[PDB]
RNA sequence: UUCCGUUAACGAACGAGACCUCAGCCUGCUAACUAGCUAUGCGGAGCCAUCCCUCCGCAGCUAGCUUCUUAGAGGGACUAUGGCCGUUUAGGCCACGGAAGUUUGAGGCAAUAACAGGUCUGUCAUGCCCUUAGAUGUUCUGGGCCGCACGCGCGCUACACUGAUGUAUUCAACGAGUAUAUAGCCUUGGCCGACAGGCCCGGGUAAUCUUGGGAAAUUUCAUCGUGAUGGGGAUAGAUCAUUGCAAUUGUUGGUCUUCAACGAGGAAUGCCUAGUAAGCGCGAGUCAUCAGCUCGCGUUGACUACGUCCCUGCCCUUUGUACACACCG
């Protein structure tokens, strides 16, 4: 009995599962693994044995809070996947519509650059140096 | 950078226990050596 | 209608087919202790296996 | 019978009836030589053309469960299916389940098959008699193919898809893969007589 | 079914199991356990191996707990 | 003055018994053979024991050292380090005609009891990954 | 005037080791010492396994090649040179004799 | 004593022990480190601290003069690379030198000459007294 | 082509066998502080508590110690004994015993004659030819050998619940360790670090130190719940560190993130008969760094058969032949 029982999140335009226990709901969001998702649960202090959908919505609210502000609750710095940036210089944990961005700033600016790895990705090949004999 | 001390050959080296021959000096030499062919 | 019937395995002759894989026997009706008679069977058999014939009529002729 | 000696110390050896008189040598239940504790014996059976007519039968149904290579060599996981196999099985028939198992692989072999023989000159299939060990051998065979395919992506056990394998095979109800299977080749066996 | 999605449903904490289901799905051999009423009662685990739990809270019905989570059942006694 | 050690062997483990007259005992490398912990494979240790009786341990300690192997193997080879050394003790200590008696009850239920088996792995060979396996062939 | 004295012994062929220690020994044992050997360690087999063809053609075959090493060990309490007078008989070929002073 | 109990339920005996028995101290990393290099998640239970410790002075008290680099091999296991075969990897050292420098702290252990750890006097003694206390 | 025997053959030579290596049995022999077990002493901890009892530590002129370990000398099996079939010969099947009764298992070695088999790119092995300074010689720098619409071969990872993840628990064998520069090859121990990795004090040329090699599968208790899911881990971004003179078409190892195909696979086809197949990991070779390979090693441990000549071939005989480069005639 869950009487406000939701299926559906919404979070973060990502139209999460109601259906599904939290640690592995968030999880939908793209830019937050299961390692990600668990370092959230912890800081937010949240029942994992509970279903994402039996939350409260107070809660939630620090789960956005911890995501959006990784570097704020003492998230260690490695943990983040924006280490040094290039573009500026921050530690962020890019969240789900800007991986996509970021990665289509990267690979433009390799581009432009005229790099190995830029004309590898525009040409289609593979660009880490597997061979391709066979493979593809 | 690493040669058989038999003919000075750079493939198939034997560099274990010491040895540095290529696989068939040694094999030319291993009974002279003292590699018997047991099993 | 039919009655499954048992029979005796009493000696066994052979190995019929392509592959050898089918032997021939002679069994022995244990109700009636009197019919013996040739059969093929498949998978290993040794002298006094007990086979259970679906029908009795059917009998197998030398190395068949 | 005076014989304790009992499987996993809970199953009585005594009182096991085999009522089949033609494979009642071919299953290892009745004499006192073959009551065990466990079903993992490291024997060295195979060596001998009907050593296996000597192995238990709780061990050969045991043997057949490690199938598949990614359970190949898995004895102990198949032990332990085994027992929680069997203590359901008590716990739904309320009776010895080694005389459970037994009606089992009694019910679940087939008694013809038919096979490409060469008569007089040509070849063709006829049918022909299955012998007792190989009968318990694809007895077997059918109980543990069915349960496994039923386990595979199920949220149901391999330990109790395997007793109601079991308990539907001695009952000789046709539900149980091991009974279709019987009748089927037992079918095709007929078309050819 | 979905017996784990289904473990926040009104139903599954009003009445549904603690004795409106498996009053009967352990006495139709008057022993039939939980772990095996997975599928005959299609209703699967853990919306259903935290209901045994609860049963065991609740002084119903006695269990044995193994290896592959398997999970046992008596009705009454 | 009662004191043996007895071993029994398999693949590559070896337990040894060593016994005492003492009143009960068994512990295997100091814990009790109660606890030998594949416990699937737990009535085989306790073969031996409810093959005599506890009964016939009644004056003795054993303590039994195991190595080598695996888990299955160590089981074998305790199994075997029982039997050997109940054996050996009514052999030197007790009387020739019971030790013939709990030699018949051991070695009708199993004669690998008493017997190691002389199985080894057999060696590995060229041309594949295995002692009989080979290579996977292609003509084409 | 006593001291420990571990001599040590090498070889590729059993026999014509076993000979010269059983020489050691009971050279030592007329002169009422304390010898306490032979000590036998754990025979080391050098291996070298070689593909037989020179080119790489044909099937695929092995020859193992190997050298079986050989380590006794001696104990003796003497002075050096009681025992540089036992340790001056005559030596087989490919033994090797080590002798040292313990603590 | 510890061979008479199962070590399953002795070290749950243990590991509320050091709980409820005062206290040590607890990183601030406790929560994030995966124990070793080729885990996926941290342990599941929120007391496996705890756990680690009791499962781990029970080590030194059945051996003497483990060290770090030994521990780390005690507590590795499979490593899956994927599509490459998998392989043994070691633990992380820093949540076992830490666990080793905590028993110091509370007395259950000490470092020991000759290198590696040893059970204390103290350290058999509760030991054996929880022992005493499990079914 | 092993033997009995037959017999225009008699007497011999090779190959098979014998032989050698490893594994299997030995409370019998020789021993062993670079292997240990036992007892006794002291040390700790439990406890009807004072002793006794149990579990570890430590030291020796403890052993009427060598069972376990190591490695030497030997012993042991010969089908020896019994039954049945057989010239009642050579042999065969069955059985008690026994560690072992397929030659006990597994290898090494291995005939005549041949191939236009492969190797001139192992060899300062070699004939002839070509070149030999503006070199096809040598050495340096940079690039390629790895490029990618595609076809093929050996494989690795999988498609999940007989499972994945996370705890607890814990059992091997075969091997390896160049003055390796001034700590250096294998690396214990201590400290810093989430990992990666780093600093310091050290051992070992080794049954002595790494390493009783504290392996995995497995076992255990939880979490998942039939969902391309928490199965799978390809492709890719950022970032850290290591090796090396240099890491770019990423050497490799870490951290977070990205979450592809794949729903057990058509015709075809391979390997396999017992500690075997299959599953699981470990060592060595290569090696500054890199193992999805190869060569070994242990661990867990089956299904089926104990036949046949149907398919693919092989040996011997008889037979036909217009084949002899020999039916790909
Ligand atoms: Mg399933
Ligand atoms: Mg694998
Ligand atoms: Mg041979
Ligand atoms: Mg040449
Ligand atoms: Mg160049
Ligand atoms: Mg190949
Ligand atoms: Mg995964
Ligand atoms: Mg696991
Ligand atoms: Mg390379
Ligand atoms: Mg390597
Ligand atoms: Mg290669
Ligand atoms: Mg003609
Ligand atoms: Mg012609
Ligand atoms: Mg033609
Ligand atoms: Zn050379």
């Amino acid at each position: 009995a869950g009487e406000e029982f939701q299926h559906i999140l919404r979070v973060l335009n990502t139209n999460v599962d109601g259906k599904q226990k939290i640690m592995f709901a968030l999880t939908s969001i793209k830019g937050v693994g299961r390692r990600f998702s668990n370092i959230v649960c912890k800081k937010a202090d949240i029942d994992m044995n509970k279903r994402a959908g039996e939350l409260s919505a107070e809660e939630m609210d620090r789960l956005m809070a911890v995501v959006h502000n990784p570097r704020q609750f003492k998230v260690p710095d490695w943990f983040l996947n924006r280490k040094k940036d290039y573009k500026d210089g921050r530690f962020s944990q890019v969240v789900s519509n800007a991986v996509d961005m970021k990665l289509r700033d990267d690979l433009e600016r390799l581009k432009k650059i005229r790099n190995h790895r830029g004309l590898r990705h525009y040409w289609g090949v593979r660009v880490r140096g597997q061979h391709t004999k066979t493979t593809g | 950078s690493r040669v058989c001390r038999v003919c000075g050959n750079s493939h198939g080296l034997i560099r274990k226990y010491g040895l540095m021959c290529c696989r068939q000096c040694f094999r030319s030499n291993a009974k002279d050596i003292g590699f018997i062919k047991y099993r | 209608d039919t009655q499954v019937k048992l029979a005796v395995v009493v000696k066994v002759m052979g190995r019929t087919g392509s592959r050898g894989q089918v032997t021939q026997v002679r069994v022995k009706f244990l109700d009636d202790q009197n019919r013996l008679i040739m059969r093929n069977v498949k998978g290993p058999v040794r002298e006094g296996d007990i086979l259970t014939l679906l029908e009795s009529e059917r009998e197998a002729r030398r190395l068949r | 019978p005076g014989g304790d000696v009992k499987l996993f110390n809970r199953w009585t050896f005594e009182d096991v009836q085999v009522s089949d008189i033609s494979l009642n040598d071919y299953l290892a239940v009745t004499s006192m030589k073959h009551y065990t504790f466990l079903p993992h014996s490291a024997g060295r059976y195979s060596a001998k053309r009907f050593r296996k007519a000597q192995c238990p039968i709780i061990e050969r149904l045991t043997n057949s469960l490690m199938m598949h290579g990614r359970n190949n060599g898995k004895k102990i996981m198949a032990v332990r299916i085994i027992k929680h196999t069997m203590e359901i099985i008590h716990l739904l028939t309320d009776a010895n389940p080694i005389q459970i198992i037994v009606d089992a692989i009694i019910n679940s072999g087939p008694r013809e098959d038919a096979t490409r023989i060469g008569s007089a000159g040509v070849v063709r299939r006829q049918a022909v008699d299955i012998s007792p060990l190989r009968r318990v051998n694809q007895a077997i065979y059918l109980l543990t193919t069915g349960a496994r395919e039923s386990a595979f992506r199920n949220v149901k056990t391999i330990a109790e898809c395997l007793a109601d394998e079991l308990i539907n095979a001695a009952k000789g109800s046709s539900n149980s893969y091991a009974i279709k299977k019987k009748d089927e080749i037992e079918r095709v066996a007929k078309a050819n007589r | 079914g979905k017996q784990k999605e289904k473990v926040n449903n009104a139903v599954l904490f009003d009445q549904a199991t603690y004795d409106k289901l498996l009053t009967e799905v352990p006495k139709y051999k008057q022993i039939t356990p939980s772990v095996l009423s997975e599928r005959l009662r299609i209703n699967g685990s853990l919306a259903r191996r935290a209901i045994k739990d609860l049963m065991e809270r609740g002084l119903i019905r006695m269990v044995s707990i193994h290896s592959s989570q398997q999970i046992f059942t008596r009705a009454t006694n | 003055p009662g004191t043996v050690q007895c071993f029994g062997r398999k693949k590559t483990a070896v337990a040894v018994a060593y016994c005492k007259p003492g009143r009960g005992l068994i512990k295997v490398n100091g814990a009790p053979i109660e606890l030998i912990r594949p416990e699937m494979l737990r009535l085989k240790a306790f073969e031996p024991i409810l093959l005599a009786g506890r009964s016939r341990f009644k004056d003795i300690d054993m303590r039994i050292r195991v190595r080598g192997g695996g888990k299955t193997s160590q089981i074998y080879s305790i199994r075997q380090a029982i039997a050997k050394s109940l054996v050996a003790y009514y052999q030197k200590y007790v009387d020739e005609a019971a030790k013939k008696e709990v030699k018949e009850i051991f070695a009708r239920y199993d004669r690998t009891l008493l017997v190691a088996d002389p199985r080894r792995c057999e060696p590995k060979k060229f041309g594949g990954r295995g002692a009989r396996a080979r290579f996977q062939k292609s003509y084409r | 005037v006593q001291h420990r004295i571990r001599i040590t012994l090498s070889s590729k062929s059993v026999k014509n080791l076993e000979k010269v220690c059983s020489d050691l020994v009971k050279g030592a044992k007329e002169k009422q010492l304390k010898v306490k050997g032979p000590v036998r360690m754990p025979t080391k087999v050098l291996n070298i396994t070689t593909r037989k063809s020179p080119c790489g053609e044909g099937t695929n075959t092995w020859d193992r090649f190997e050298m079986r090493v050989h380590k006794r060990v001696i104990d003796l309490v003497s002075s050096p040179d009681v025992v540089k007078q036992i340790t001056s008989i005559t030596i087989e070929p490919g033994v090797e004799v080590e002798v040292t002073i313990s603590d | 004593t510890v061979k008479d109990v199962n070590p399953h339920e002795f070290v749950k005996a243990y590991s509320a022990h050091l709980k409820r028995s005062g206290k040590m101290e607890l990183p601030e990393w406790v929560d994030i480190v995966k124990t070793a290099r080729f885990k996926e998640l941290p342990p599941s239970d929120a007391d496996w601290y705890y756990i680690r410790a009791a499962s781990m002075a029970r080590k030194i008290y059945l051996r003497q003069g483990i060290g770090i680099g030994g521990f780390q091999k005690i507590y590795g296991g499979r490593q899956r690379n994927g599509s490459r075969p998998p392989h043994f990897c070691k633990s992380s050292g820093a949540v076992s030198r830490n666990i080793l420098q905590e028993l110091q702290k509370m007395g259950i252990i000490d470092v020991d000459p000759k290198g590696g750890r040893l059970i204390t006097s103290q350290g058999r003694r509760d030991l054996d007294q929880v022992a005493g206390t499990v079914p």
